């Protein structure tokens, strides 16, 4: 699974982060503290 | 620095992780199957998938 | 019709007997400690593989490490070298007596027949000999892209020595 | 081919108003309720109209022998052929159909001179009577 | 002689694999809506490991049931579609059978 | 002249509804 | 999963290229986090910017109202 | 690559294919001039023997034709083995030429910073 992720250019990467985040949320408001946040959470 | 940043960034676009798993996966998939049967099978479907050239 | 039925067992086997599979499969389980078919459940029970580890159909049969062959090929050889002097034969017959010419027509065939029945135990022995040829390209694929890696990483390298010892001198 | 010539013109305005009505209600936002009405009602007697211009020349259409063209290559539009040359109704309508066979009771195969014809007899007048009776009703009250 | 339930079930397997045959059964209201067929056909799923899977004359059908069933949760609707979707997807589809099987 | 052609409305998609009977021999 | 050294990269981008221009001295206060990089003009405004690659210009990001 | 079996069959169906044209060339002329008709037959007749060489340059060709398939299987086990210690030596090498990459990326940023304070320190 990780494969895909790890392996497509970022100039690809950034639509795939928008459309997961949804539209509005640009590609760089997220957080460094809040993605090691959701990190913890998804962790568990 | 702008020329070893694309250094860096080319030997980065060359695979870490993924590849191992994906070894692996290949090692425990060939392990887990016998030769015998794959054999069989391959040659009971070479009449089907291969075309041959005289049939009209 | 042109599209046979669906097999009759199909239609009995409702959710509620999937749900009810368990403790029937236990029961029989402790009863039990060709199928006959006494209940319509039955059919759920994994199917049996036949002890002759046999299958029939349409009139024909079916059923360790990959996981003197000079004589074959010297019978081979010889057996080409006979092909061709009988087919100068069977044409020389051709242009004396062609009226008997068929009489060593099959024969020859039957010389052809034996290289292609050679050809047929030979594909066992081939068919899984692809899987080597395959072997040394995905072999020497990946060596050639490990090589690259070494070789690009390498030449980095250099290039990042080089560097320092530039700014070195400039210091 | 005169009559297939009408069938045609005016089965194609049908259609023409079809992709209209279809092309103003593709609108994300719909328009004023009477711009539908409006629509609706003149392209529904326009199939009306494609209805009885269809009835009245049964007789050219009927007499007429479909066959392709020696010029047409069937080996590469045998699908655009049997796209065309098939006529069976959707199943919606034809279950829909046999659901209004059952829930009538009509069936059309063996109906003979007993029961079912004094009932056939005994609908005639029931209709004949209504009409007379609204006539007397309409004619009791002036409305002019 | 009377075949064993082993070669009718083998045989429908493989004849599912044919588009035709899926067009006729998907055409009838019953089959789809009687529970009885979808069943078989999540019973059926077991047929994918050995040696089961050696018996198979066509893998393709393989997929095709696996399609079939992500059709309990597609939807009847996609009949229509079925025929070109087979047609447009059927070089993908036989390259992730030859990865499940040639590799 | 011609105010506007109709649009290509084929429906290749379609199945088709061709009741298939007499196959056996 | 890459986010983390692709936001590392985006902030090494974005101060590598604030560097190359001579940044007034009202601006000298900046930030530097999460691929963005803030200016916070207090009582004026707080403008959040940030670039695609290194030869690509800078573009708007956000905006806030002080 | 075109695998060394199919080319076998490509060649014994040549050869088929060559007898029976040769064949079907005397039926038909059996009778034209004796001398291009000879002609003709000896340059057939050439072509009969060098297929008949290609015939035997192939068969005596296969890769492993004179060697017993069980050592082919020890050989190819072999291989598998090696096979997974070279892609165990190349998982170390990729995770050391990371390791120097983050340590690159590490001074790369110090640099960075450096540089920063710097020409923001006047």
């Amino acid at each position: 699974p990780h494969e895909i992720y790890g392996s497509m250019p970022l100039e690809q990467l950034i639509p795939i982060i928008l459309r997961q985040r949804g539209p509005g949320f640009k590609f760089v408001d997220l957080n460094e503290k809040e993605l090691q946040n959701e990190i913890k959470q998804l962790g568990s | 620095l702008e020329i070893l940043n694309e250094c860096h960034d080319e030997l980065k676009a060359l695979p870490l992780e993924q590849v191992e798993f994906e070894k692996n996966t290949i090692l425990q998939q060939r392990s887990k199957i016998n030769s015998t049967e794959l054999l069989d099978y391959a040659t009971k479907l070479s009449k089907f998938t291969k075309i041959p050239p005289t049939f009209d | 019709s042109l599209y046979p039925p669906p097999p009759p067992y199909v239609k009995f086997f409702t959710q509620s007997n999937l749900e009810k599979l368990p403790k029937y499969k236990e029961k029989k389980a402790a009863s039990a400690k060709e199928e006959e078919i006494t209940c319509a459940l039955d059919y759920l029970i994994p199917p049996p593989m036949p002890k002759n580890q046999q299958y029939r159909a349409f009139g024909s049969i079916w059923q360790e490490n990959e996981s003197n062959y000079q004589y074959k090929i010297q019978e081979l050889r010889k057996l080409l070298k006979s092909l061709l002097l009988n087919y100068l034969e069977l044409i020389g017959v051709l242009s004396i007596n062609p009226d008997m010419y068929e009489r060593k027509v099959e024969n020859i065939r039957t010389i052809l027949v034996n290289i292609h029945h050679l050809l047929n135990e030979y594909r066992p022995h081939q068919s899984r000999e692809s899987l080597i040829m395959l072997l040394e390209e995905q072999l020497e694929y990946k060596r050639g892209e490990i090589r690259e890696i070494e070789q690009v990483c390498k030449q980095v390298h250099d290039k990042l020595t080089s560097i320092q010892d530039t700014l070195r001198t400039g210091s | 081919g005169q009559a297939l010539d009408a069938v045609r013109m005016r089965l194609a305005q049908l259609t023409h108003s079809l992709r209209r009505i279809r092309d103003e209600m593709s609108k994300a936002e719909l328009p004023q309720w009477y711009t539908l009405q409006s629509q609706l009602n003149v392209t529904l007697s326009q199939l009306v109209s494609v209805t009885s211009t269809l009835q009245h020349f049964q007789e050219t259409l009927d007499s007429t022998v479909v066959y392709p063209l020696p010029k047409f290559p069937t080996t590469s539009h045998e699908s655009l052929v049997t796209t065309l040359l098939r006529k069976k109704n959707i199943p919606e309508v034809d279950e829909w159909m046999k659901y209004v066979r059952e829930t009538s009771g009509v069936t059309t195969a063996l109906l003979k001179d007993e029961e079912i014809e004094k009932l056939l007899q005994q609908d005639r007048e029931i209709t004949n009577w209504a009409r007379t009776t609204f006539r007397n009703e309409y004619g009791k009250h002036d409305f002019k | 002689p009377l075949p064993t339930r082993f070669e009718v079930e083998l045989e429908f397997i493989q004849s599912l694999a044919n588009i035709q045959y899926v067009t006729y059964l998907l055409t009838q209201q019953q089959i789809w809506k009687s529970p009885n067929f979808k069943n078989y056909l999540k019973y059926l799923e077991y047929w994918c490991n050995p040696p089961y899977s050696q018996c198979i004359v066509y893998p393709n059908c393989l997929f095709i049931l696996k399609l079939l069933n992500g059709f309990m949760e597609s939807a009847l609707e996609g009949l229509d579609e079925l025929p070109k979707i087979i047609q447009l997807q059927g070089p993908q589809w036989m390259n992730e059978m030859v990865e499940r099987w040639a590799n | 002249p011609s105010y506007s052609p109709t649009s290509p409305s084929y429906s290749p998609t379609s199945p088709s509804y061709s009741p298939t009977s007499p196959s056996y021999s | 999963g890459l986010i983390l050294q692709r936001l590392k990269d985006l902030n090494l981008t974005v101060s590598i290229k604030i560097a190359l221009m001579n940044i007034p001295k009202p601006l000298n206060s900046y930030h530097i986090k999460n691929g963005r990089i803030y200016f916070t003009v207090p009582n004026e405004f707080e403008i959040q910017l940030s670039t695609v690659n290194r030869q690509s210009p800078l573009f708007f990001v956000d905006l806030k109202l002080l | 690559m075109t695998d060394r079996l199919t080319q076998l069959q490509i060649c014994l169906d040549q050869m088929t294919e060559q007898f029976c044209a040769t064949l079907n060339y005397i039926d038909k002329n059996h009778g034209v001039p004796p001398e291009e008709f000879s002609n003709t037959i000896d340059e057939l007749s050439t072509d009969i023997i060098l297929k008949t060489r290609q015939i035997n340059k192939l068969i005596d060709s296969l890769p492993g034709v004179d060697v017993s398939a069980e050592e082919q299987l020890r050989k190819i086990d072999m291989l598998q083995k090696k096979l997974v210690e070279v892609e165990d030596e190349k998982i170390e090498a990729i995770k050391k030429k990371e390791k120097l990459l983050r340590h690159v990326d590490s001074l790369i940023e110090d640099f960075v910073d450096g540089i920063a304070n710097s020409k923001k320190s006047t």
